[PDB]
């Protein structure tokens, strides 16, 4: 009777231990009106959070309480967990432990305050924190192998040789999902179509979710959409306009393995990978190369393992099996992991009790995180 | 438990009565009564002088009370309709009448379209009011107005009135007991609104082009019967005037500026998510609004102007439909606010309070601070 | 072919033109067209329907005006063609299209339709043989005779801010909002419904941006002009009669610094200016921050500056040195600027001959100006 919370800076996945899917897929999004002198009447909400600020989109401004793993405004993430326990999985948190999804390399204050916040605000009996790709390599089904796990506020890789972290080879990067939705959202108006309040950046980012494919020879497919126009499909918004796109299709994508298309000044995720394996030690390299699997939602682009496999084998050494290992619920990867870690015989005492925080404090998180 | 008072305004026609009773009790014009007065000055005014509205609105605001609600202004609530855009000095002296001449328990300026999204029951549509002075569209979205779109047209009753005036003196036909026009420098108003609603009607979509065809280089709907007037001075209306008073309210002038593109216009400034759901959604109220073939002329101008090579490319095929209110067209908005008036439960709290009113003179308005 | 180059400032609210050298464009007029109310079936009113400044100022009651660009966006190309055919025309230049050198102006992040439909008309049906679509930052840089500086122009639709360092434009610390003094008019129509007067149509649109342009003061707390009484300055209308305008004149300037109080949805000048330099490096906004350079006709509000002095200072960080640098040439400095770029000798590489041009098209426009 274990809860599992996968706090992202995006959907907010949560459900039971032990269950296959989750049963709370939400958008962790809050939202305030159009404050004006006028009123409403017959009654409505303050703050929408959840799918109900995402159908009433149309009027207000959407604002994540999460950017890039960082928990930027506590009482919107407060009213996301309030709206999680006492309205998508109808259960109080008093009667249950919870376990709560963390990126790696976080600073201190968030994996202190959200504990504080489980203990002091919703009287929870036990409460642990790990770190998503942890996880992700649970839900994998391995104890070997580096974890290239990228939401949509963070993007990081975890090695993990048998059952054991290399804490010093974890490398982070900011460019996720959410710095794709703005780089779509740049380059879609660029083409003539202003998608410009917050509320236009949730269809900018269905577009990304619907017709954006990761491309294998970036220039040859930039070449021929720019010779040919059969690649150019065509969508339609919730109005009933429609829209045709070239080059955002495969463009769009494409900021992950190159970051000089917005200015980042840093690597892509498979040179980040690639280094992320290089930082171990040298006689658990094949073990990586072999292990590599993918997670978080912002892997889930048609036809990126192949680009990954391509651009591991330019830089890896050719005696060496490139394997690329990409399930088809790697969306869910990071809550099926809490889920069998909540349901272990062996994590009961891997919990922080309520007298523990108690006596210690926030300061136990850290002795008792990972 | 006590009632509340729904006073709804108006430059032609007030609307009053009480809470929860479906229908108000009394739909008295915005005349006055005064002796030494040939005309009767309307109570709703703007542009003019302070004290002469406020003792106008007390004296009309009284004869209201006294003659169509038997009560006295202290054992219930009054709930103002006023519809949005209102000038704030004219709220301002409503609000100095209601506290120190009657000193009510709680006034309530609320709007109009909501009051009037409110009798369908559902939380969002486009409103078109189509109001004595001007038409007035203001789109809701789940209960809140969306105030940044906003469109107005001086086509109104008004302008129906100085279109019958004219185009009537032109053709004035009055028979002796035989043409003998210009008798009269002005006609008053009271036989101009008669003439709109027992002989003006609203034309079809082909009629209307037919009239388009008749401007320069046919009108090809003749019926009409010879209107009397007292006094032995009976005029004649002719068959194509009862044609182009409707004309003139559904004309463009180059301009694309009808009053059914009003609502394409302001559909055009709302956001990308409420297109569609106030395209299903389609509320028209006003007192111009009851005219034979209004809205099947209006829904025909709608999706005549859907095709237009200037609107189509960014609305395009949608589902127009227009609701039928439980109430008649002119009078929604007064049982929209009949409906929260007797709504007593937040009506406390929503409303301004007297107290609040007396020691603060501050009235909540879409204004900074 | 060579002879004189011309600058041709378009703009969203007012089309400013003039050959280079000049200090001075000695034609300036308000960008739109003018045709009258009543659809002409005969002469004996006002003929060809077309109006283009003094002849379009010369009526104003009897005249539907149709702007034909919006947002720095061109929706109407033939009423832009009628435009630059009467800046060509008789009472503009009397000068010939395929002779002189052309500059042309156009804001960031532009569509590429509008770039390519642009270079169609001045090489298809105006052939001139020298033509570079500038931006509208770099060029009040160049008027004002400064390398580095925050370039915050406000034309009448779009409010951007490029900070500019040494020459060296940064393209991702761009802010643009689309809001500026037709939405300023716009609203201050509404507030005028407020104060009693109405007003709709085009040309009284115009005469509603007369009305802004008289009497519009930003004070640096608009609640103590609230909660004070003000004066009520008349102001004598173009048709003969008087307004007392009163509170709208200052409410309506808040826009452009509290939009969210209407109910539309974007950041404010003074957040444009900050998230501009924000997004920037940590080297260089102490320098932005002394660097600001004001342009466009919507910065010309009494009190302008002293507001934006106040904002700036409450998100800015404390004890930083800011120089709000306010040039009196505001409304110009983007064709001043125009000016001495294309009066310089190096300015020859930067346009395109209608040859160069008929080589490619497209492409050639995007590769040369970029
Ligand atoms: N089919 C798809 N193709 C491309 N991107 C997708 C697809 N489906 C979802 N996404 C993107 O993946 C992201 C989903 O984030 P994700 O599911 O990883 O949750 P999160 O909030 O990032 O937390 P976590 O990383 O722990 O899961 C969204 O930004 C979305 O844009
Ligand atoms: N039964 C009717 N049929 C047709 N038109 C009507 C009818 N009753 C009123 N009207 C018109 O409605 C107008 C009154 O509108 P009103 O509701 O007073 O506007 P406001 O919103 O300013 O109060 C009058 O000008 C009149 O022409
Ligand atoms: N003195 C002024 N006071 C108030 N507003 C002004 C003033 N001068 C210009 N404006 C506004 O600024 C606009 C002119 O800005 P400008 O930079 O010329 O725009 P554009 O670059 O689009 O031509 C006008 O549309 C007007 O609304």
């Amino acid at each position: 009777a274990a809860l599992v919370v996968d706090n992202g800076s995006g959907m907010c996945k949560a459900g039971f231990a032990g269950d296959d899917a989750p049963r709370a897929v939400f958008p962790s999004i809050v939202g305030r009106p159009r404050h004006q002198g006028v009123m409403v009447g017959m009654g409505q909400k303050d703050s929408y959070v959840g799918d109900e600020a995402q159908s009433k989109r149309g009027i207000l401004t959407l604002k994540y309480p999460i950017e890039h793993g960082i928990v930027t405004n506590w009482d919107d993430m407060e009213k996301i967990w309030h709206h999680t326990f006492y309205n998508e999985l109808r259960v109080a948190p008093e009667e249950h432990p919870v376990l709560l999804t963390e990126a790696p390399l976080n600073p201190k204050a968030n994996r202190e305050k959200m504990t504080q916040i489980m203990f002091e605000t919703f009287n929870t009996p036990a409460m642990y924190v790990a770190i998503q790709a942890v996880l992700s390599l649970y839900a994998s089904g391995r104890t070997t192998g580096i974890v290239m796990d990228s939401g949509d506020g963070v993007t990081h890789t975890v090695p993990i040789y048998e059952g054991y972290a290399l804490p010093h080879a974890i490398l982070r990067l900011d460019l996720a999902g959410r710095d794709l939705t703005d780089y779509l959202m740049k380059i879609l108006t660029e083409r003539g179509y202003s998608f410009t309040t917050t509320a236009e950046r949730e269809i900018v980012r269905d577009i990304k979710e619907k017709l954006c494919y990761v491309a294998l020879d970036f220039e040859q497919e930039m070449a021929t959409a720019a010779s040919s126009s059969s690649l150019e499909k065509s969508y339609e918004l919730p109005d009933g306009q429609v829209i045709t796109i070239g080059n955002e299709r495969f463009r769009c994508p494409e900021a992950l393995f190159q970051p000089s298309f917005l200015g980042m000044e840093s690597c892509g995720i498979h040179e980040t990978t690639f280094n992320s394996i290089m930082k171990c030690d040298v006689d658990i390299r094949k073990d990586l190369y072999a292990n590599t699997v993918l997670s978080g939602g912002t892997t889930m682009y048609p036809g990126i393992a192949d680009r990954m496999q391509k651009e591991i084998t330019a830089l890896a050494p050719s005696t060496m099996k490139i394997k690329i290992i990409a399930p088809p619920e790697r969306k869910y990867s990071v809550w099926i992991g809490g889920s069998i870690l909540a349901s272990l015989s062996t994590f009961q005492q891997m919990w922080i009790s309520k007298q523990e925080y108690d006596e210690s404090g926030p300061s136990i998180v850290h002795r008792k995180c990972f | 438990e006590k009632t509340a008072v729904v006073i709804d305004l108006g430059e032609a026609f007030t609307k009053c009565g009480f809470a929860g009773e479906t229908g108000p009790r009394c739909i008295i014009p915005s005349v006055i009564k005064k002796a030494g007065m040939p005309k009767p000055i309307k109570v709703v005014q703007y542009n003019i002088n302070t004290e002469e509205l406020y003792s106008y609105l007390k004296e009309f605001i009284h004869i209201l009370y006294f003659r169509h609600l038997l009560v006295n202004p202290r054992d219930r609530r009054v709930v103002v309709i006023e519809s949005v855009l209102c000038p704030s000095h004219f709220r301002e002296t409503l609000t100095r009448v209601l506290f120190k001449y009657f000193e009510v328990p709680s006034v309530l300026l609320a709007p109009s379209h909501l009051m009037a999204l409110l009798t369908l029951g559902i939380n969002s549509a486009m409103v078109l009011d189509c109001g004595y002075r001007e038409s007035l569209v203001l789109p809701i979205y789940e209960g809140i107005p969306v105030l940044n779109c906003w469109g107005a047209l001086p086509l109104g009753g008004k302008a129906l009135h100085k279109e019958l005036e004219t185009q009537l003196l032109e053709q004035c036909t009055v028979d002796t007991g035989q043409s003998l026009p210009s008798v009269m420098g002005s006609i008053p108003e009271g036989v101009l609104e008669d003439i709109k609603v027992r002989t003006c009607f609203v034309s079809d979509l082909t009629r209307g082009l037919k009239i388009q065809a008749a401007k320069f280089n046919r009108p090809s709907p003749p019926p009409n019967v010879d209107y009397p007037l007292d006094g032995e001075k009976i005029l004649h209306v002719l068959g194509s005037i009862r044609d182009s008073v409707v004309e003139i309210l559904f004309e463009q002038d180059n301009e694309e500026k009808s009053v059914a593109t009003l609502i394409l216009d302001s559909l055009m400034q709302c956001p990308i998510d409420t297109r569609k759901q106030l395209a299903e959604n389609l509320v028209i109220i006003g007192g111009t609004s009851m005219l034979p073939g209004f809205l099947h002329r209006l829904l025909a101008e709608i999706r005549y102007l859907v095709e237009k090579p200037k609107y189509k490319k960014t609305l395009g095929t949608k589902t127009f439909r227009i609701h039928t209110p439980p109430a008649k067209a002119n009078c929604v908005a007064w049982l929209g606010g009949a409906i929260f008036g007797a709504l007593q439960d937040i009506l406390g709290s929503r409303s301004v309070s007297k107290e609040y009113y007396n020691q603060t003179g501050r009235i909540p308005d879409w204004c900074s601070l | 072919i060579a002879n004189q180059p011309v600058v041709i400032d378009n703009g969203s609210g007012v089309i400013k033109a003039g050959f280079a050298g000049d200090q001075i464009p000695k034609y300036c007029f308000p960008n739109y067209v003018g045709r009258p109310k009543h659809v002409r079936v005969m002469a004996g009113a006002l003929e060809g329907d077309i109006f283009i400044g003094p002849k379009a100022e010369e009526h104003r009651g009897l005249l539907s005006i149709r702007y034909p660009m919006e947002h720095g966006i061109v929706k109407d190309w033939n009423d832009m063609e009628r435009i630059w055919q009467y800046v060509y025309s008789k009472d503009q230049l009397q000068t010939f299209s395929e002779e002189h050198p052309v500059l042309l102006t156009e804001a960031p992040l532009n569509p590429r339709k509008n770039r390519e439909r642009a270079a169609e008309v001045f090489f298809e049906t105006f052939n001139v043989p020298a033509l570079f679509i500038s931006m509208q930052a770099v060029l009040s840089l160049y008027a004002t005779g400064r390398t580095t500086g925050v370039v915050l122009d406000s034309g009448d639709g779009v409010t951007h801010a490029v900070p500019i360092y040494e020459g060296f434009a940064m393209p991702h610390s761009i802010m643009r909002i689309d809001i500026a003094g037709r939405d300023v008019s716009r609203f201050l129509r509404l507030y005028l419904r407020k104060e009693g007067y109405d007003f709709h149509s085009s040309s009284e649109f115009e005469i509603v941006k007369a009305i802004k342009e008289r009497a519009c003061y930003l004070s640096i707390n608009p609640q103590k002009d609230e909660t004070l009484e003000t004066e009520k300055a008349q102001y004598y209308l173009p048709d003969g009669s008087t307004i007392e305008i009163g509170p709208s004149r200052f409410r309506a300037p808040e826009l452009l610094f509290r939009p969210d109080l209407i109910g539309e949805e974007s950041e404010g000048i003074h957040e444009v200016l900050v998230f501009a330099i924000q997004k920037s490096d940590m080297d260089l906004r102490r320098t932005l921050f002394s660097n600001i350079v004001l342009s466009g006709g919507s910065t010309l509000f009494k009190g302008f500056g002293d507001r934006l002095l106040s904002e700036v200072k409450k998100l800015a960080p404390k004890d930083v040195k800011i120089r709000i640098s306010a040039p009196q040439e505001r409304l110009y400095s983007t064709w001043i600027g125009g000016s001495i770029l294309a009066s310089l000798d190096t300015f020859k590489k930067m346009w395109v001959s209608k040859k160069e041009y008929e080589e490619d098209g497209a492409r050639s426009i995007h590769r040369k100006t970029f």
